[PDB]
């Protein structure tokens, strides 16, 4: 799930 | 027109070379286009973005980004120092808490409402929306980017982080959008962007400066980064009647410089997102 770093 | 000192990237997206410092771009810069953000969401506020963006949709108690990536990748899409395309309309869809997390089903509902939103916005020059977001593979996250697509808007995601096979990640994998690596200031891939088959583009993700909350900027790299720039890049050549949402992936891929970057891996494309700009 989810993204790529809550960057 | 011409940015000097210009973020690298952005300065990389109008340059046949490596190594240059100013942003040369067509003033329309992305007007009347629209970019949806589909992610922590975006302080409006900032005033980067001179009242140009705004929160449309939230799944969380608060529409605020209390994260920043949602507010980096809208400022690469469209700010006035930092973005590709100064002049779009940005709307912030927050399907992604302040961990900077969400549910598939969450990130699905959000493609949907773009989807159907759009058509309670005025965008006559086209509609885009980026996704610098994903996990593994999933054909119901691939469907529901597929529609969004299908639905008349240039779909931009990240093709992950992982230095694998964007296969085995959505939406990344889907093959109808526009999946996105990340390159750095040395037409390097990115050492963990993610390649194979399915990628259609590389963009600047490496040490990319950009917006984040509290009206304050920094630099972060991923595919998260790079994807923002492919969707403003496609909402600039909109605007400019270059292309289309349907062909803007093509049109990007066939226009790109070609063989630039190292460490591509045979299979995967060899093109880094250009705008071709001839003052
Ligand atoms: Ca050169
Ligand atoms: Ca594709």
């Amino acid at each position: 799930p989810a993204p790529f770093a809550s960057a | 027109a011409a940015q000097t000192n210009a973020p690298w990237g952005l300065a990389r997206i109008s340059s046949t070379s490596p190594g240059t410092s100013t942003y040369y771009y067509d003033e329309s810069a992305g007007q009347g286009s629209c970019v949806y953000v589909i992610d922590t969401g975006i302080e409006a506020s900032h005033p980067e973005f001179e009242g140009r963006a705004q929160m449309v949709k939230t799944y969380y108690y608060s529409s605020r980004d209390g994260n920043g990536h949602g507010t980096h990748c809208a400022g690469t899409v469209g700010s006035r120092t930092y973005g590709v395309a100064k002049k779009t309309q940005l709307f912030g869809v927050k399907v992604l808490d302040d961990n900077g997390s969400g549910q598939y089903s969450t990130i699905i509902a959000g493609m949907d409402f773009v989807a159907s939103d759009k058509n309670n916005r005025n965008c006559p020059k086209g509609v885009v929306a980026s996704l610098s977001l994903g996990g593994g593979y999933s054909s119901s996250v691939n469907s529901a980017a597929a529609r969004l697509q299908s639905s008349g808007v240039m779909v931009a995601v990240a093709a992950g982080n992982n230095n694998a096979d964007a296969r085995n990640y959505s939406p990344a994998s889907e093959p109808s959008v526009c999946t996105v690596g990340a390159s750095d200031r040395y037409d390097r891939r990115s050492s963990f962007s993610n390649y194979g088959s399915v990628l259609d583009i590389f963009g600047p993700g490496t040490d990319i400066l950009s917006t984040w909350i509290g009206g304050s900027t920094r630099s972060i790299s991923g595919t998260s980064m790079a994807t923002p720039h492919v969707a403003g890049l496609a909402a600039y050549l909109m605007t400019l009647g270059k292309t289309t949402a349907a062909s803007a992936c093509r049109y990007i891929a066939d226009t790109a410089n070609k063989g630039d970057l190292s460490n591509i891996p045979f299979g995967t494309v060899n093109l880094l997102a250009y705008n071709n700009y001839q003052a």
